[PDB]
């Protein structure tokens, strides 16, 4: 099936995935598009932050989804 | 001490004032606090639920919450419910630097399992949207979401998306439908301008110029490496000169911008002498905008406005780049099963459903072959009347006025760098209607206006329905 991943700036891409794929595979393919290393993407669909280990279908991420990327802006103050 | 409920601070335990503001955000969400105060949560525990923690995050949280909202505490330390945090989602284990919106999506999802009302979650195959209209299909995924996902933590804050991909070959129409908990919204820019001229003094006469209206602008007489650096820092508009100094050329290098496909989307407004723009619009690709010379800088301004906007960054730029109908480029064509076959197909996301409380996340990052980097621009936002009503009222859509408007109860704010910052919050007390900036311990009132910063990172709203249903 193909689902959608609106990047950094807006711009959606489309991936060819099945719904058992994991998101380790599902990151790489982001990767193989834009770049990101799979450790710096943060992937969200439904409230939910999509983990390796697990597969789409386990995020109910059916055909045509759309999923959210996003960086990390770290802060911890020290403290 | 007796100290005004909710009007607490939370000590650092080593690096954690990105948990520290994700929490003084969730603590002044009025309905999640009621809550956890009237102990409505203990009704809702699912001990069961493999993807929870037995209720740990849930009933750590509840504490957390009575503490605050006692009265009784200047400050907390939220040690344990650190520990918690750390034993559901072992990444916060230690002493990291961590991202606020990274662990409120833990956490809240750390609640929603905890209290999930499900009992064992189903997978079922949504039906073909194909001939159906958007409600009937919206509705179905929905109770899709909901058969699998019914907490107080979906009540509050989950809303749904819509996505249609239209062929432009056949016409062919695809409707889906995704639950969201954030709206994560990309940047239009930074208003960042670009001026490649080889005349210094005409090019800082007209930087001036630009930066008197708030662009910030650079500068470059190299039309060699312009292409490059222009890939590189990534500006909003490039003011191009035609005649450049060791014969580069700037027809020639928008003709270079113009067939790159990561460029060609770059605004380019050529200033040179007048009697070239004939031929370049005859035989080249278009620059986005022609300027005369001897500059008018009035007017080159102007036309900077005209295509890019006038600085800031407006927070409603923000959702309406992010619903705006984008066509897929040639590496993303959709297959389009009514013809058969991979298509530059249109998408557009639409807000369909919109939740009591709105969490919206500012994209302030950037990625390319060169760099990450921050997007640390002021974006503006309403701390009042945020109205969604030109973005909700869409075809086969209605509503009454106070369901589309928001209004700000929070944020969390970020300075720093990108692996090395501090989060601080303001947030707005349900009881008195006074704001607060929290940093860590130290708690002290300010004015509405005071809220809206370039630090702003996660802004939380209050459908204006909201606060009058008790
Ligand atoms: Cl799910």
């Amino acid at each position: 099936m193909q689902i959608f991943v609106k990047t950094l700036t807006g711009k959606t891409i489309t991936l060819e995935v099945e719904p058992s794929d994991t998101i380790e595979n599902v990151k790489a393919k982001i990767q193989d598009k834009e770049g990101i290393p799979p450790d710096q993407q943060r992937l969200i669909f439904a409230g939910k932050q999509l983990e390796d280990g697990r597969t789409l279908s386990d995020y109910n991420i059916q055909k045509e989804s759309t999923l959210h990327l996003v960086l990390r802006l770290r802060g911890g103050g020290g403290g | 001490f007796k100290g005004q409920p909710g009007i607490c601070g939370l000590t650092n335990l080593g690096n954690t004032s990105f948990m520290n503001s994700a929490l003084q955000c969730l603590s002044n969400v009025p309905q999640l606090t009621e809550y956890f105060l009237n102990n409505c949560y203990l009704e809702e525990l699912n001990f069961r639920n493999p993807l929870g923690m037995k209720g740990e995050i849930a009933e750590a949280y509840a504490d957390l919450v009575k503490q605050a909202w006692s009265g009784h505490h200047r400050s907390i330390v939220p040690h344990v419910f650190k520990n918690k945090v750390g034993h559901f989602a072992s990444q916060f284990l230690g002493y990291q630097q961590h991202d606020s919106q990274e662990l409120l999506s833990f956490l809240l999802d750390g609640l929603h399992e905890d209290l999930n009302r499900v009992k064992k979650k189903e997978y079922v195959e949504l039906c073909d949207a194909a001939g159906r209209p958007d409600q009937e299909v919206a509705q179905e995924a929905w109770q899709n979401h909901k058969r699998r996902n019914d907490s107080v933590i979906v009540d509050t804050f989950h809303g749904l998306f819509k996505s249609t991909l239209v062929c432009p070959d056949c016409g062919n129409v695809s409707v889906t439908f995704d639950p969201f908990c954030y709206l994560s919204v990309p940047l239009p820019g930074a208003k960042k301008i670009l001026i490649v001229e080889s005349d210094t003094a005409l090019s800082a006469t007209l930087r001036s110029a630009l930066e008197g209206r708030g662009f910030t602008v650079d500068e470059t007489t190299d039309g060699k490496g312009s292409v490059e650096q222009i890939r590189r820092d990534r500006p909003d508009l490039v003011v191009l000169a035609v005649d450049l100094s060791a014969g580069q050329n700037g027809y020639l290098i928008c003709g270079k911008l113009k067939k790159d496909d990561d460029l060609k989307n770059v605004p380019i407004v050529i200033i040179g002498n007048p009697d070239g723009f004939a031929q370049h619009r005859a035989l080249s690709a278009h620059a986005d905008e022609y300027v005369a010379k001897p500059v008018d800088a009035d007017q080159l301004v102007e036309r900077a406005g005209a295509l890019i906007g006038f600085p800031p960054v407006r927070l409603q730029e923000c959702i309406e780049l992010f619903t705006t109908v984008e066509t897929l480029e040639k590496e993303n064509p959709w297959y389009c099963p009514s013809c058969k076959q991979h298509q530059l197909a249109t998408k557009k996301l639409d807000l369909w459903m919109l939740p009591e409380i709105l969490i919206i996340h500012l994209k302030r990052f950037s990625y390319t072959k060169f760099s990450r980097e921050k997007l640390d621009t002021l974006v503006e936002f309403p701390i009042r009347d945020l109205d969604f009503s030109e973005f909700v009222i869409q075809p086969q859509n209605e509503s009454n006025p106070e369901l589309y408007k928001y209004d700000l109860i929070a944020v969390s704010n970020h300075y720093g760098g990108m692996r090395d910052g501090h989060y601080t919050t303001f947030a707005c007390n349900k009881d008195s209607g006074q704001w607060h900036y929290f940093d860590d311990n130290s708690v002290s009132p300010v004015n509405e206006n005071q809220i809206e910063s370039k630090a702003a990172y996660v802004l939380f709203y209050q459908r204006q329905d909201v606060a009058r249903r008790l």
